[PDB]
């Protein structure tokens, strides 16, 4: 929802979440499940993230900036190299043992 | 000595016929850890 004034990704209680309803309308889109970290994690892309991460790191120097993102950088590389889809750890199907 | 069922019986033979030679087989220990592990949302397998 960027038509709201409504981050992407900030917590919204279930009294605020309502009156967000009542007052946007039908807009700032919003689940409470699983699908909703679904949902999140697969409309994405890592190249882009990735990209902003390493510009942010070359830029940006600190004690606490040089960490903390030099490890997502690792993470955000070896998930596009690994090719294994972020939206494969939300589960949907339960294999059992014989 | 293990849970090679398909190794035991021929071991067995060997030696009645004295033949002494080994076949290793492939432990079940190590396929009911790759069932479970597969239980679980987890993709393993063997290559080649």
């Amino acid at each position: 929802g960027g038509m709201t004034n409504l981050e992407r990704q900030q917590i919204l209680t279930e009294e605020q979440y309502l009156d967000a309803l009542e007052e946007f309308g039908d807009e700032f889109d919003a689940k409470m499940g699983a699908e909703a970290i679904q949902a999140l994690l697969k409309s994405m892309d890592l190249e882009q993230e990735c990209e902003q991460l390493r510009e942010e790191l070359n830029e940006t120097n600190s004690e606490t900036k040089r960490k903390k993102l030099t490890k997502r950088i690792k993470l955000l590389e070896a998930f596009v190299q690994s090719g294994n889809k972020p939206e494969w750890m939300i589960l949907t199907v339960l294999p059992v043992l014989p | 000595k293990s849970d090679d069922v398909n190794g035991r019986t021929k071991m067995y033979k060997n030696i009645v016929d004295g033949n002494h030679q080994m076949e290793p087989g492939m432990p079940e220990s190590f396929n009911v850890l790759l069932k479970e592990i597969r239980s679980l949302g987890i993709n393993i397998e063997l290559e080649d």
